[PDB]
């Protein structure tokens, strides 16, 4: 639900003999584009390289955001895809460089599976053996058991007030205890289920959320009770010491084969909002080992450095790191491309268009942008809709053409200038 | 004091977006900072690769009980066939999970660990004009701080004293008007939600409010 | 199986290739040509292991694709972990928690390593009974032999505080800090159904009760941080606390490591801090860094810039490589210079070997051609790009016919800058 | 150690006499 | 010993009883103008009379302008502070410029003082008090002394102290057979706790056992101690201590940090006063050394001004390297040495002469001298000659390298062939820069 600007993008449509189809998985036209981000794909799923990058170039609306997001639907949700604006990394609690690696990391994930179990039930019995264990009872709809639990969660059991007839989830490997409530007979079901629940949770994590969790302590009830209370801002992780270390461990349980590593993609739009020490930063990073592959896209051609204030190079970005970027060009569409893709896009927002009002619509787009003709489909069928009808007549376009003026015609507008 | 103190209200669910019980990952595996006040260079790197415990010998200390000690002296129907076969089973389930567990809590090694935190760590005020504890004059820290330079800065002790004649005259500024705390959070909320905060507040209102009881005539 | 370490930009070169007279060899381990650049690399290489001198710095110049970035992975990969070696991009001192001047200190003192050496009398073993009274006994096991102590009231404070109990393996030293060790494999089934996270089940030592534990770790100097508040080995895992006071840096920090040096507990092992792009720096890090070479402990720097007469950043002034002619006159400069036909055609040849692809002797030539007209370090990405070509082709090798299915795809920054024409 | 292993077994020919 | 620097072979200004220079006088050669002129503000330190008077080296780079700064820092030697920071120091994130410049300022003023404490400590034997007549109505017990016994290893020794401190002492719950610590003057008793001649044998206690004392039972010292003033001020301004929960700012760094003047002034110069006046404290006002004085802001320099002209201040070496420079944050305003014509108002100028090519080869020889190469005279001479063509220090740098060559190729000194051979290994900022002019 809810439609959006890319959401007929499935896929880069691709056959299987990699030559890409005039129409495809929501994709039309970009024939050479399409082949090349097709070419890239398989790089991603070798997850034999590091730190390779990748630039979308070409005039604004030329599919260059829908390829990568063609590329993000291809792969699936196996691997990850971090979205990042280039103009996301003038953070004011971190340094630039710091957001950059932050979002390196955000796009290297980690598959783990645990077997684990908790034990849940409403409480029958607590009884304490300074202690040496603490047997508790648990009921749950398909009976009662007697479990043995280590004297250290019995902490926990009197620090949630636990007592017999509350319904608990005892976790097993950590000893957490979280009271449920009050059972239901006395409030909170008595579960329906097994009283020792038993799962493999196969959800995959990154490197990022894991350097996250290691930058800051837990618990400890002492001093560290008021770190509990402080207003938590982000601060960068030290390159020489921590995040490598996290690199050590991710090793140690990649050998064992408890985890597996799925490098994924960072893509990078508006890539020439990055400053020009965030480029040189960018092309000292993606040179490192355990880099993601990284897609830039850029809509400027030859145009000023950001910081620089008069260096010019083309797409906005430093010769220095425009080399070692492979860059995919993308081309204005032809008529019947636009055509095709207005049709598409009608088709996927609910809209029924008459011939007639789908060719001007598209000659529309050629007097101007194509995502200007993409616009007018909706209000176009809302003014439709509101005469009754089902299709979108001509009568409606090249009505709600009126109403709402586009980037070329508003500026004409203003060449009156006072 | 305006009891028009807001209260923010929302939905259970809302106030229960970020748990749940068998679906989350244990991050037990990857703490690294929860290592460095309580685990040592020498257990991960010496003591536990000695004596890691094998799925072997706990299901031997899972044999016939032990025999009790002794040192007061000083001279110096049936059973069901399947019954005892699932009894079997689960401790078989439960003597593996304590292999699991043992191995997993013990799997990976400080950063710095305690005993190089000691070595580094030097004595507390550390580039001050007043020295550290000292044992006694048999070390030699005892000999070489003066104490008429102990008595020029003036903790916060002294600070208060000293003002305390300007306290009791100067401070009349009050906020025309007060509120309890930022807001209440009211809602049909999860139950362990206020235990843990009540509880925090305990942890904390016990500890430092002594501490505060000093700052008690400015207030 | 896939490593968090993968095949990367430098990833084939495995050390910097010399002989023992530091005389460099046309091909070997992973490093081709720059048989003058590697020399001089090689030579101030032999100054770091040496370690007796402060404060040099070196600056590899050159163009875009010589190798001062794989030059310095030579060089960093040809020395051990032993010595610290700390790369950094000349960018990443434009901090906002920090100044500029703190940052380049702290990266500076990250150079420095102090292998600590600490040796410590130990008590340990199995707990078989505690007793209290206040005052009591506690008798300690190990599988060779037991014995009673008996318990002050600042143990036993830290007994019942650390709620230590039969069967905990337990661990004391001299002037103590108690640390609770293992749980006993006899007090088990716990985790019949669950143990506390922080709950170990492994065995109770051997041999004698008393020990002796020596323990060897190479921290950083940098280690200062770990000083500058109430707890403070956090700040190693957030990097926290920004400009720590001078006045302990320079002389209780040092101070205390020449002590631990002198009797022995300590040395210093002076390493590296390599500057990448180190025309981002502006003359405020510059005219610092004119001083920090001149301290008795800096280590050595490396820098690496492409740049040519350039303006200094912070300046309206251009100076060579961008950065100050009063810090050049500090530096020795190692220059390189491009590949021939005979080198871009080798280093290829050892990326293929890396990237674990094969190649037709007439796609070695055309990819050759095809980096000597654009770019040297675009030739390098054909190469995995021709291997996925051909992989979908159902092929083994890549291939003349395949270099140009790439050529035409990805398109280089000459033939994409040419090809703004549209100017939309 | 040794000597603790000694000393047990004649601590146990004691209490085994007796 | 510790690894060689960029000045560790300047031991001194060099100067003889009339305050001239030899030729060579301590590792420094040359400059005898230079370090003539100051040799005169090392007297004028020394004196201790007159504040916020500044000297400006001034001269191109490589002039020895540092070396001879810190060679000043080498003739006043380690009593007095002397404070070295580099113009890019002032720009800070926590703290406003001026108040890095003030926080220098007053870190190079230093405060020597002098304290005897005197004390008394061993195992104590006999703990006995002394019954009097009754002072007034018939009660009975009444104490007028106490007789406490203590050991060293010297001897042991019998003591009377008035009854306060059988009160003191009870109230600490010292034992008799522990160690103890009294503090004559201030009557202070502290348990150090209980002698090891009563042995941990079979005692696991953390509580210190501690060696019975060696020496007398009672010893005095005088400690001498010295603080910078800015130590004070810093002490003051972030305070330790277990208590008071605004010192329970323990978790948090400490930003926002600028010192105020009625802490500075109105409760810290008043203390220092009366230390001196009284006879417990001597000051010592140093040296603040600003190197690259050119990087400091023009609101810097301005208030160079104010902290120059203050009676609390301490003598200032600025060193400069730039020409006829744009003073940093104006609008192009050029001026002298990169620093405002109203600030060179201010400062005696020496200038820092560019040295011949006999000066270079002493300067090399001592170079090799202090990091210990052994070089012929031929390789010498073959320095000397390609120094002349570029810097000095470029000369002077390829020493060690070259030393490796040698090394390696299995000779004992420097041979003229690897001075050549480095000297096309490594290039010059002259030859680079021709590079760069070349290509592109
Ligand atoms: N090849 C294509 N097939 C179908 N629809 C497309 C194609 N390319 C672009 N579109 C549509 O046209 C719009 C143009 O916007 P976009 O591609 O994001 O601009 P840019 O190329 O500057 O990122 C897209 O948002 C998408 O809805
Ligand atoms: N001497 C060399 N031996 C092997 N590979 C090299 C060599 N020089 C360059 N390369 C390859 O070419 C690429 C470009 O060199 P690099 O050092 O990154 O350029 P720069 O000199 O601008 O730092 C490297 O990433 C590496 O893969
Ligand atoms: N008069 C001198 N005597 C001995 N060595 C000198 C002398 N002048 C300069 N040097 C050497 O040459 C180097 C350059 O002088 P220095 O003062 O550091 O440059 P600057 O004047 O730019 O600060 C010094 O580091 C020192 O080793």
């Amino acid at each position: 639900q809810r439609i959006a600007s890319h959401s007929h993008v499935k896929g880069l449509g691709l056959d299987e003999s990699g030559l890409a189809k005039q129409a495809a998985s929501g994709l039309v036209g970009q024939e050479n584009a399409r082949e090349a981000c097709g070419v890239i794909v398989e790089l991603i799923k070798s997850k034999k390289m590091a730190g390779r990058a990748v630039l979308l170039a070409g005039p604004p609306g030329t599919g260059k955001t829908a390829l990568a997001l063609a590329i993000a639907q291809e792969l699936g949700s196996k691997v990850p895809f971090c979205p990042m604006v280039g103009s996301e990394v003038y953070s004011t609690e971190i340094k630039k460089t710091e957001v950059l690696m932050e979002n390196f990391r955000r796009a290297i994930g980690l598959r783990i599976k645990e077997t684990k179990e908790v034990y849940e039930g409403e409480v029958t019995e607590l009884t304490p053996c300074t202690i040496s264990h603490v047997i508790i009872g648990l009921k749950t709809a398909k009976g009662t058991k007697q479990l043995k639990l280590d004297p250290s969660i019995f902490e926990s059991l009197q620090k949630e007030r636990v007592e017999a007839g509350d319904v608990i989830y005892i976790e097993a490997n950590s000893g957490a205890v979280k009271r449920q409530g009050r059972c239901d007979t006395y409030y909170v079901p008595l579960p329906k289920g097994d009283v020792h629940k038993k799962k493999e949770i196969i959800q995959d994590v990154t490197l990022h959320d894991l350097d996250v969790a290691n930058a800051r302590p837990q618990g400890g009830q002492d001093i560290l009770s008021m770190m509990g209370q402080l207003m938590k801002p982000k601060k960068t992780e030290i390159t020489d010491k921590l995040r490598g270390e996290i690199n050590k461990v991710v090793n140690k349980y990649i050998d064992q084969g408890i985890a597996e590593l799925v490098p994924g993609v960072l893509f990078v739009d508006e890539v020439h909002m990055l400053d020009i020490e965030c480029f040189t930063y960018l092309h000292r990073a993606l040179e490192s080992s355990i880099a993601p592959i990284v897609i830039f896209a850029s809509n400027r051609g030859n145009c000023v450095i950001r910081g620089t204030e008069d260096i010019t190079s083309p797409h906005g970005i430093p010769l220095d790191l425009l080399d070692r970027v492979m860059i995919i060009r993308t081309m204005l569409y032809t008529p019947q491309e636009m055509k095709q893709i207005i049709k598409i896009r009608a088709q996927t927002e609910g809209i029924n268009i008459s011939e007639e009002a789908l060719n001007h619509l598209g000659e529309i787009g050629t007097k101007t942008t194509l995502r200007y003709s993409v616009q007018l489909l909706t209000p176009a069928n809302l003014l439709a809709k509101i005469n009754g009808k089902d299709s979108i007549e001509k009568e409606h376009v090249e009505e709600i053409s009126e109403l709402f003026y586009d980037a070329k015609s508003s500026a004409k507008i203003l060449a009156d200038q006072q | 004091i305006t009891p028009g103190i807001c209260f923010s209200t929302a939905s259970l669910v809302l106030r229960a977006t970020d748990v749940h019980p068998l679906q989350r990952i244990d991050m037990g595996r990857f703490d690294l900072i929860g290592l460095e006040g309580r685990v040592s260079r020498y257990e991960a790197d010496t003591f536990l690769p000695r004596h890691r415990l094998s799925r072997r010998v706990l299901l031997e200390v899972a044999t016939a009980p032990d025999p009790p000690p002794r040192p007061k002296p000083v001279k110096m129907p049936f059973y069901l066939d399947s019954l005892e076969e699932k009894r079997k089973r689960q401790r078989s389930e439960r003597l593996e999970r304590i292999f699991q567990l043992s191995e997993a809590h013990g799997a990976l090694a400080p950063v710095y660990g305690t005993e190089v935190l000691d070595f580094c760590t030097l004595p507390q005020p550390v580039a001050s004009p007043i020295g550290p504890r000292s044992p006694g004059p048999s070390h030699p820290t005892f000999w070489t701080y003066t104490e008429a330079a102990h008595r020029a800065v003036l903790f916060p002790q002294q600070r208060l004293d000293q003002l305390s004649e300007i306290i009791e005259r100067f401070i009349f500024v009050m906020p025309p008007v007060e509120a309890p705390p930022p807001s209440l959070h009211a809602c049909h909320p999860p139950p362990w939600l206020a235990p843990r905060q009540a509880a925090f507040q305990e942890q904390l209102a016990s500890e430092l409010w002594p501490r505060a009881r000093p700052l008690h005539r400015i207030v | 199986v896939t490593r968090i370490e993968r095949i990367g930009a430098h990833s084939h070169i495995r050390g910097l290739g010399l002989d023992d007279a530091l005389e460099p060899r046309q091909a070997s381990q992973g490093m081709v040509g720059q048989l003058a650049a590697r020399r001089a690399a090689g030579v101030v290489l032999e100054m770091i292991r040496e370690g007796k001198i402060a404060g040099r710095a070196v600056l590899i110049a050159g163009q875009p694709g010589t190798g001062k970035t794989a030059i310095a992975m030579g060089m960093a990969q040809a020395l051990g972990p032993d010595t610290p070696f700390t790369a950094i991009a000349g960018s990443e001192i434009f901090s906002l928690e920090m100044s500029k001047t703190e940052a380049l200190t702290q990266a500076f003192r990250r150079s420095i390593g102090v292998r600590i050496k600490e040796e410590t009398e130990i008590i340990e073993g199995e707990v078989v009974e505690i007793q209290i009274d206040k005052v009591g006994k506690l008798t300690l096991k190990t599988t060779e032999m037991e014995t009673i102590y008996d318990l002050g009231t600042k143990m036993i404070e830290s007994l019942t505080k650390d709620k230590v109990q039969a069967g905990d393996v337990i661990t004391i030293d001299k002037a103590t800090g108690k640390i609770s060790k293992l749980g006993r494999s006899f007090t088990r089934a716990r985790d019949y159904d669950a143990m506390g996270s922080q709950t170990k089940f492994v065995q109770c030592p051997d041999g004698e009760l008393q020990k002796r534990k020596e323990v060897v770790h190479t921290v950083s100097l940098h280690e200062i941080d770990v000083i500058n508040s109430r707890t403070q080995g956090f700040l190693a895992l957030f990097s926290g606390d920004t400009g720590e006071i001078k006045s302990e840096v320079r002389e209780q920090i040092n101070a205390k490591v020449a002590e631990w040096r002198e009797e022995g507990k300590a040395e210093i092992i002076p390493g590296v801090l390599f500057i990448d792009e180190v025309h981002m720096l502006d003359i405020e890090s510059f005219s610092f860094l004119n001083r920090a070479l001149e301290s008795d402990m800096a280590p050595v720097l490396i820098m690496a810039t492409n740049r040519g007469i350039t303006r200094i950043r912070g300046t309206s002034y251009q100076s060579p490589h961008g950065i100050p002619i009063d810090l050049l006159d500090r530096l020795l400069i190692v220059s390189t210079t491009p590949y021939s036909e005979k080198d871009t055609k080798q280093i290829l040849r050892i990326r293929c070997e890396e990237e674990d692809v094969e190649m037709s002797e007439d796609a070695y030539t055309v990819l050759t051609r095809i980096g000597l007209e654009t770019s040297l370090r675009y030739a390098i990405q054909l190469i995995t790009a021709a291997s996925l070509v051909c992989r979908k082709r159902k092929g083994t090798e890549v291939q003349v016919d395949d270099i140009k299915r790439v050529y035409s795809l990805f398109l280089d920054e000459s033939r994409s800058t040419q090809y703004m024409k549209e100017y939309q | 150690a040794r000597a603790f292993k000694i000393i047990r077994e004649a601590y146990k020919k004691y209490i085994t006499a007796h």
